[PDB]
């Protein structure tokens, strides 16, 4: 329906129309500031001309919210798999604290460049049994 | 006038009396109790 | 020598050249593609 | 005990030592022999020289003439190991107390009564629910 | 040595230094820890305590209603409510010189008087009480109810009178009593009350104490109410145009369900107060029928908690009856944590829907109340906390409660403080990382680049009530849903109450909104985590597995195992204080600036500022305080003078309490022993010897006092603030 | 020093600078006012404080929005610091101890086992962080507030 | 006074006796550990609480624990 | 009307009822 009413895309927007003219340069390119004008135009503006943006899950604003989620958390397990996996490489090689200290370059390399398959990974490793450990193996503190 | 209200006679001792008094009371007590001492 | 290459691969040194590596990645890519609030 | 000989330290007095309250309620005595004439730390300032022989000084509380004796036997080539500190009351009632039985409390001794000794482990304690309204503690039983 | 204080604690009496004093002060109330204190004399001594704390309150009372029927204005503030000023009490200070009594002679007041921000005028002439003589009535009876409790503590007190230990623990009579009598027949009395004296005052009737025995409060008496038809009472109700205490637009009806706001005085209507009241009142009294007594039929707690398992939770909830009815600590915290649930609640309602007359124009009252209870609130929870801690510590059986969902919250405390850090993790990171955000991008002349997040949950959950000002079109904000074509008599009144955009029924909500909820969700979070790893590591730990023997409040343990400074579990209520005062910071800040906004109209501002912490920093705190300094100045004295000294007064006690929370004992010990020999070789001085051996405050007592004078500095500065900053633009 | 700098701040702007007339007349920023003003501590809070502080939150949009910025980046650290300086790490170790068990829990833990600060530096921290955000702060507001002089 | 307990896990090694500052702590012959010794603690009457014990033991946790308890003139570490 | 001149000192005679079952139950809680 008309799902957000008090809110008037950028290019109907009274007070928005008025500041885009007036954009400033973050780069180098003088254009930058009509770039913006150009590009900001297609979001849905408020009565005071900034944009916002809408996370209550639609489609018409995937690209606000569903796009730098998906591509955060993309990054942020390939991290926490990479991390995971050389700090249990460690766990078998002379002294386990200093390799942690002293970076293994040729081994946190070769642990890192095989990080973009880390969700099947995961699941490989959770469907063997190997992601998670079990309560009754874990050192734990009196209740 | 300071005492818009009845009896503008009350207020001036109130406020003496709540001066001189609880505090005073307070600490007195305090020393009181730490006066039984105990020399053995 | 392996000495010197030992403490180019400590953990300051590394987590400096990687933290110098994405600034530089971040920086060029809001150099060529500035101002992404959102995707268009 | 029956005696405190000793000479006093050669010392030009210090603002750190003994009271009013310390003549008064109490003191503490330290008795020593030393092999020569040397220099030492007191424990409440300063440093004094303590003569050859027999030595003896007054200080405010325990912990003082025990600081002092581990300083003794640590610094000095020739130890001092009969260092004798005595608590003394306001009405010249002096007993021993360091050493206790003629030997330093670090190494065992026989002719000792086993104190605060328990049968358990911590985590054996007992639940304060099951002690609650009563004088006593979860370690006191 | 011993002396005689404390009489209660042989151990804190045979200390012979200053620290006698202290803990024998901050063990006043701790009736568990007496020497020999029985399970019976501490529920008896706590039983008197209550008697003589309800007779503290209504002397508070009485002495409130006093000094406004002594030197208030009660009588002209009912003829102009929107333009005189309440009176509050009258200033007796011999220290005043000519700008504050220039100053301080206002609100019709022919002597220094202090203005009213209470809101208790609006509340009295809400309530019928048009003259000064009802006040000091009802003032008179207040000061005979006090007493009325005190003999009844004292003679409770009695051996014959005293209740006996099974007395004290029965749970279902207790219940089935507060509910049927103290909650059901209260509530149905004061609705009584609110149809026989404030609906005929609300007329130009005047109804008191002489003439309520035969003037009814309809024209049709009690034969109606036995008649199985009762929209009579409904009748006409109170037109739009009626005007309060006179009979101009006024009807018949005392029991209505129309909904709304009453158009005039811009609160609910006293009809429909009533109703709610008697309604509330038949369910209370049905809820006091349920826990049987000395009559068989009836439920008995003890069953129904044994008997409500879980195949996930083994021992459910066996065995709880025998553990909550035995500790008081348990009992304690359950009754903060839903009290202050409910202040909040009441905080967060009295704002948007009030029920007082003329109370939402004044807004130097309606800002003091919110932030009040609010406060009340805040401590009321960090005190929940505080006492299950208390409950892990003294009163927790771990073979009572075996198995049961209580003893599973011990099993899996790991996993609860690690998901609660998580998400305080997750909170922080990305609100700072926001805010932090929107001043880097406004600063660099781009306020085109604002991450700015549009509330749409709580936007449509406004429009689920009627809200079109977003234009959802669901439940009640479409006129289709079969919600709407209920003939419900409230709806009509409800819909009008909520779209005007006059009131704060629903406000409009934007970005800045979401922002600042987002760092209230995470003062929550995280002050919530704080107070639940301090109860739950109360027993034990790896640090310290036998943190049950040292008991709830201690120092530490010392500097060994790498250190062990504020272990203790209420070392983490201590921490916690902090939290739930940045908190309570944080969420005063929103409602006054956003409110600020309504009332001057200016809701751009706030919905334009609150985004960057900027706004929040100039806009609010340096905009706002123009007045706040300027109550005394080098040219003159206004009546904002004492609130000008008022905030630099908290300022100095905040920064006193920084002196005992960053420097510790050992030094002040040591500069203490200066002076001590400075004192015993001082001539005509040493000859004044002291009794109590002088000694530096103790560690637990060093965070005590530093966390008191933060509180305190904390408190008394935002309200000279907010209370100044308000009578100001529009007081 | 904070005192120092302060005095030194608004006796120069008060009683020393300002603009010269071509009479020879001479006007001062806060027109002389510290004689008269600066002998009460809401004259600190209001004519040197409140007064002289507008130039650094009004600083938004030019080139000395940077000060701001770093004025309530300093507002923000000398905060942080009484994280350490009114706690103590027994508490901290204890938290450690449930996220290192969640660490276990997926079998991430370092073999570096992680332990609080220690007391000493506990306390280190607080002062360094104390000492930083006040300085930061007293640095933007100083440079700010010298540079919208002319 | 303070409360110093010593618990059978106690192996006798006479640390916390070399560490206390007030020879508030001894060392009884016991049949439980090598060395055949057990901590003692008989002259209460002057233990401060420093916990320099307890820093000085070896065992899986403490063998040796102190409880403060009512603070006096000696266990306050008075001197003036 | 105001409040008459002779009323606020009953209010002063009433008030030492308050005070001295106070005071009763206050000596009361003390054992
Ligand atoms: C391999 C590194 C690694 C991995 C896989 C994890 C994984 C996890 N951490 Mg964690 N952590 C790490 C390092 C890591 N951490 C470090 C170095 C610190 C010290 C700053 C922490 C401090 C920390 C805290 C305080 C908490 C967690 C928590 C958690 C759990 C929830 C995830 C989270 O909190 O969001 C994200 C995690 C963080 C924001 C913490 C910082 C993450 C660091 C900066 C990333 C490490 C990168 C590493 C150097 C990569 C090595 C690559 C290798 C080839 C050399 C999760 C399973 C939470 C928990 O208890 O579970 C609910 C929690 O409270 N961590
Ligand atoms: C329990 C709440 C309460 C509080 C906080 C106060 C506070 C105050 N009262 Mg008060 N008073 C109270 C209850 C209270 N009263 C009640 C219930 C009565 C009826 C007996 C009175 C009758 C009363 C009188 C007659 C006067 C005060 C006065 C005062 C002021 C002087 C201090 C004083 O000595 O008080 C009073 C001590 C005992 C009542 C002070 C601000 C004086 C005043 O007006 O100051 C300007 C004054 O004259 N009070
Ligand atoms: C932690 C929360 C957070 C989030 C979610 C964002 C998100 C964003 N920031 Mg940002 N930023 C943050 C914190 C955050 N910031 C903080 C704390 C600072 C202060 C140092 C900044 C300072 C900052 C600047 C100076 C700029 C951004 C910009 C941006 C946008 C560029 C995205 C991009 O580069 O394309 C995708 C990247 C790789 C594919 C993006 C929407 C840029 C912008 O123009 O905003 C629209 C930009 O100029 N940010
Ligand atoms: C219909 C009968 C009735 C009524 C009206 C009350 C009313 C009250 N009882 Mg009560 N009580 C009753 C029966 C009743 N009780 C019975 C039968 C028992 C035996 C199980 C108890 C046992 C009991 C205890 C142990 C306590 C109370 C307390 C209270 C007071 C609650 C505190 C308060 O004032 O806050 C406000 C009230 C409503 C907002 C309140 C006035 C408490 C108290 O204050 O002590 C005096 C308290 O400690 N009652
Ligand atoms: C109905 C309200 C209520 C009641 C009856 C109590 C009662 C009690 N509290 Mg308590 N408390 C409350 C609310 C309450 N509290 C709230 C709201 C907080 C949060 C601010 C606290 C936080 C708190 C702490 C941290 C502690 C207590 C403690 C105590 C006990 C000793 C109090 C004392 O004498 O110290 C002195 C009284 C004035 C100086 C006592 C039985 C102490 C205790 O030992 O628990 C058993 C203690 O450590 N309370
Ligand atoms: C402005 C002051 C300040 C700040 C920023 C914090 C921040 C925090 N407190 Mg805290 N606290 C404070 C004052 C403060 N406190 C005070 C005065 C007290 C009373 C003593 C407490 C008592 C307290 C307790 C008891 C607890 C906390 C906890 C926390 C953490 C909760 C996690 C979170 O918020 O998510 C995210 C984190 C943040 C938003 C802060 C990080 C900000 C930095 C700038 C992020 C970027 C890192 C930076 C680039 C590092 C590089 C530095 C480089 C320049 C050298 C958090 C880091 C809880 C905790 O430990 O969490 C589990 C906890 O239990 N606080
Ligand atoms: C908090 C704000 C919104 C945030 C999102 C909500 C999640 C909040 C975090 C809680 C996580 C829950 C973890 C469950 C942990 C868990 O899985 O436990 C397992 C449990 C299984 O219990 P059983 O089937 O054995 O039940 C038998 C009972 O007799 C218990 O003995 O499942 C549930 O309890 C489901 C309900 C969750 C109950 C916990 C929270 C309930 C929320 C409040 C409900 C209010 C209802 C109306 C009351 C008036
Ligand atoms: C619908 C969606 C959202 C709603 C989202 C919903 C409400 C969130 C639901 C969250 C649920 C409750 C939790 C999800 C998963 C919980 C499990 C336990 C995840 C476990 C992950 C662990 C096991 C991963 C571990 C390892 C993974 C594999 C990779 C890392 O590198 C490293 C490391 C961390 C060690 C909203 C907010 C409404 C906005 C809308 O636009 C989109
Ligand atoms: C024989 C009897 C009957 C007749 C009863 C008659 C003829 C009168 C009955 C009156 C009754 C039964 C109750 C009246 C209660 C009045 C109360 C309880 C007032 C309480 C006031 C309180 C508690 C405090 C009020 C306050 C004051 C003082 C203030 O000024 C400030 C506000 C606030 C603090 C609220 C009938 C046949 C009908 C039924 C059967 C029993
Ligand atoms: C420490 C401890 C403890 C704890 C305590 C506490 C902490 C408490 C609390 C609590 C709380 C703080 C709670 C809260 C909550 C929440 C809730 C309860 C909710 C809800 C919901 C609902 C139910 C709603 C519904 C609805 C809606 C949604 C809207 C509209 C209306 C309706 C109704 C529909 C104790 C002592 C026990 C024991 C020991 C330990
Ligand atoms: C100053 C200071 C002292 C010394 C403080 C002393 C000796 C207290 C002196 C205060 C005197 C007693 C006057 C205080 C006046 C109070 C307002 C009186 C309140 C008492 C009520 C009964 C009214 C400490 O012992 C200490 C310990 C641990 C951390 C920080 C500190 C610390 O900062
Ligand atoms: C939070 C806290 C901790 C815990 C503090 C910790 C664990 C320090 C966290 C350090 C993290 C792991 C490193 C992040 C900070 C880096 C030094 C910044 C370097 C960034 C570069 C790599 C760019 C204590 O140990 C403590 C001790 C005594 C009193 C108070 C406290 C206290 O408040
Ligand atoms: S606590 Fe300190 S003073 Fe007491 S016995 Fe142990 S080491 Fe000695
Ligand atoms: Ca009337
Ligand atoms: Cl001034």
């Amino acid at each position: 329906a008309d799902d957000f009413a008090n809110l008037t895309p950028c290019s109907e927007n009274p007070a928005y129309l008025a500041k885009s003219k007036n954009f400033l340069n973050t780069t180098n390119d003088p254009n930058s500031g009509k770039i913006r004008a150009e590009r900001y135009a297609s979001a849905l503006c408020g009565p005071e001309g900034y944009p916002h943006l809408i996370v209550d899950g639609r489609f018409t604003h995937a690209g606000d919210f569903l796009i730098p989620s998906i591509l955060f958390l993309y990054i942020a397990g390939w991290i926490g798999w990479v991390g995971r996996s050389y700090l249990i490489e460690i766990r078998e090689s002379k002294n386990p604290e200093m390799q942690e200290v002293v970076i293994n370059v040729p081994l946190a390399i070769k642990k890192m460049l095989g990080g973009f398959l880390w969700p099947l990974a995961a699941v490989g490793e959770y469907t063997s049994g190997k992601l998670v450990m079990k309560d009754s193996e874990i050192p734990t503190s009196p209740r | 006038m300071d005492g818009s209200y009845a009896a503008s006679y009350l207020p001036w001792i109130l406020i003496p009396m709540v001066g001189w008094l609880f505090p005073a009371v307070t600490m007195g007590l305090l020393f009181i109790h730490i006066e039984s001492e105990g020399e053995g | 020598m392996d000495g010197l290459k030992s403490f180019l691969s400590t953990a300051p040194v590394m987590i400096m050249a990687l933290l110098t590596f994405t600034a530089g990645i971040l920086i060029e890519f809001n150099r060529f593609y500035p101002d992404l609030l959102f995707h268009p | 005990m029956t005696e405190l000989s000793g000479q006093p330290p050669k010392f030009g007095g210090s603002t750190g030592g003994l009271l009013s309250k310390a003549n008064r309620e109490e003191k503490y005595a330290i008795t020593w022999t030393s092999a020569s004439e040397q220099v030492f730390e007191m424990p409440t300032g300063g440093a004094a020289i303590m003569n050859e022989g027999e030595n003896l000084l007054y200080l405010a509380r325990k912990e003082q003439c025990l600081a002092l004796g581990t300083q003794l036997r640590t610094k000095f080539k020739p130890k001092i190991q009969d260092y004798k500190i005595y608590r003394v009351y306001p009405s010249g009632e002096v007993q021993y107390l360091h050493p206790a039985d003629g030997v330093f409390p670090e190494k065992v001794n026989e002719g000792r009564e086993a104190q605060g000794t328990k049968t358990r482990r911590i985590g054996q304690n007992p639940e304060p629910v099951t002690i609650k309204f009563s004088g006593k503690a979860p370690y006191e039983v | 040595m011993a002396t005689k204080f404390p009489k209660f604690s042989q151990d804190l009496a045979q200390d012979p230094t200053t620290r006698r004093i202290w803990y024998g002060i901050a063990t006043a109330h701790d009736f568990e820890t007496h020497d020999g204190m029985t399970e019976e004399n501490l529920y008896q001594k706590i039983f008197a305590s209550h008697f003589g704390h309800i007779a503290i309150i209504f002397l508070w009372t009485s002495g409130t209603l006093f000094h406004v029927a002594w030197q208030g204005n009660f009588e002209q503030w009912i003829k102009d409510p929107l333009n005189i000023r309440p009176i509050a009490h009258a200033i007796w200070d011999p220290h005043f010189g000519e700008g504050a009594v220039n100053a301080f002679t206002q609100a019709g007041a022919s002597n220094p008087v202090n203005i009213a921000y209470s809101g208790v005028y609006h509340w009295f002439y809400t309530i019928g009480m048009t003259t000064n003589q009802e006040l000091y009535s009802g003032a008179v009876f207040l000061l005979v109810l006090a007493s009325l409790f005190l003999f009844a503590g004292w003679l409770h007190l009695q051996p014959k009178f005293r209740p006996s230990l099974a007395w004290f623990k029965n749970a279902e009579s207790r219940l089935n009593h507060h509910l049927a009598g103290l909650f059901g027949v209260s509530s149905l009395a004061w609705a009584g009350h609110l149809v026989h004296v404030a609906i005929p005052e609300a007329r130009g009737q005047h109804v008191g104490w002489d003439n309520f025995l035969s003037t009814p409060p309809h024209p049709a008496g009690l034969m109606p109410f036995f008649t199985g038809n009762w929209g009579v009472y409904a009748a006409d109700p109170d037109t739009a145009g009626h005007i309060f205490g006179t009979s101009e637009g006024a009807g018949t009806a005392i029991l209505t369900f129309l909904g709304g706001f009453h158009p005039q005085t811009e609160s609910l209507w006293l009809t429909d107060i009533a109703h709610h009241h008697l309604a509330i009142a038949v369910i209370f009294i049905i809820a006091g029928h349920m826990y049987r007594t000395n009559w068989g039929i009836g439920h008995s707690i003890k069953e129904i908690l044994n008997a409500h398992k879980g195949p996930l939770t083994g021992a459910g909830h066996t065995n709880l009856y025998d553990t909550i009815n035995n500790s008081l600590h348990f009992q304690l915290g359950l009754a903060l944590a839903s009290l202050g649930v409910i202040t909040s609640l009441v905080a967060q309602h009295m704002y948007s829907l009030p029920s007082y007359a003329f109370i939402a124009q004044d807004h130097t009252t309606q800002a003091a109340l919110y932030t009040h209870h609010q406060y009340i609130a805040g401590f009321l929870m960090v005190g929940a906390f505080a006492h299950g801690a208390i409950f892990f510590v003294r009163d927790y059986d771990p073979v009572a409660n075996k198995d049961n969902v209580l003893a599973r919250m011990l099993e899996h405390k790991e996993a609860l403080i690690s998901h609660l850090s998580w998400v305080s993790l997750f909170l922080g990171f990305h609100t700072l990382g926001l805010y932090v955000h929107n001043d880097v991008v406004v600063a660099f002349g781009t306020p085109e680049k604002q991450i700015l997040i549009e509330p749409v949950f709580a936007q449509w959950i406004q429009a689920t009530s009627g809200k079109a000002l977003y234009g959802f079109d669901v439940l009640l904000s479409n006129p289709d849903s079969i919600a709407s074509t209920t003939g419900a008599a409230w709806l009509p009144g409800w819909l009008d109450a909520i779209n005007s955009g006059t009131n704060s029924l629903f406000l409009t909500i934007g970005p800045g909104d979401f922002l600042v909820h987002h760092a209230i969700a995470l003062g929550l979070h995280t002050t919530a985590l704080i107070l639940i790893k301090g109860a739950l590591d109360a027993r034990g730990s790896k640090l310290m597995p036998d943190k049950k023997d040292f008991g709830y409040s201690f120092p530490c343990d010392g500097p060994g195992r790498g250190g062990t400074c504020d272990i203790s579990a209420w070392d983490a209520f201590y921490l916690a204080m902090f939290w739930m005062l940045n908190t309570l910071g944080w969420l005063t800040f929103y409602w006054h600036w956003k409110h600020l906004g309504v009332w001057s109209g200016n809701v751009a501002q706030f919905n334009e500022n609150s985004t960057y912490l900027m706004g929040w920093f100039r806009d609010y705190l340096w905009a706002n305080s123009a007045q706040l300094i300027n109550g005394y100045n080098p040219y003159g004295v206004n009546n904002l003078s004492v609130w000008a000294w008022m905030f630099l007064f908290g300022h100095l006690v905040w920064a006193t309490g920084f002196m005992f929370l960053i420097s510790w004992r050992g030094y002040w010990q040591e500069l203490i022993e200066t002076i001590v020999w400075a004192h015993e070789r001082t001539p005509l001085a040493n000859l004044v010897r002291w009794k109590d051996k002088p000694v530096a405050l103790s560690i637990v007592q060093a965070r005590l006092v530093g966390l008191a004078h933060f509180t305190v500095g904390y408190v008394l500065t935002y309200a000279a603030f907010l209370i100044a900053s308000t009578a100001g633009k529009f007081g | 020093l904070s005192i120092v700098i302060f005095h030194f701040s608004w006796k120069m702007q008060s009683d020393v600078w300002g603009t010269v007339s071509p009479d020879g007349s001479v006007t001062h920023v806060t027109l002389g006012n510290f004689a008269q003003s600066a002998i009460t501590i809401n004259g600190w809070l209001r004519d040197f404080l409140w007064a002289q502080a507008a130039n650094v939150i009004n600083s938004y949009g030019s080139a000395l929005s940077a000060y701001g910025i770093m004025f309530l980046a300093g507002h923000f650290v000398f905060a942080f610091s009484l994280m350490f300086l009114f706690s103590g790490r027994g508490y901290w170790q204890e938290l450690i101890e449930s996220i290192v068990w969640a660490h276990n829990k997926l079998n991430v833990a370092p073999a570096i086992q992680p332990r609080a600060l220690s007391i000493i530096q506990g306390r280190a921290v607080g002062v360094a962080h104390y000492l930083l955000g006040g300085i930061v702060t007293t640095w933007a507001f100083f440079l700010a507030r010298s540079l919208s002089i002319g | 006074s303070h409360s110093v307990k010593i618990y059978d896990t106690c192996i006798g090694c006479t640390q916390c006796v070399r560490a206390c500052p007030l020879d508030v702590l001894e060392m009884v012959p016991w049949d439980g550990c090598k060395a055949a010794q057990i901590a003692s603690s008989p002259r209460t009457e002057d233990c401060v609480g420093c916990k320099r014990c307890e820093t000085a033991c070896p065992t899986d946790f403490l063998s040796i624990r102190v409880y403060l308890g009512a603070e006096t003139t000696r266990s306050m570490g008075l001197a003036y | 009307m105001a409040l008459s001149d002779t009323q606020i000192l009953a209010a002063l005679v009433v008030a030492l009822l308050p005070a001295f079952l106070a005071f009763r139950l206050s000596t009361e809680l003390y054992k």
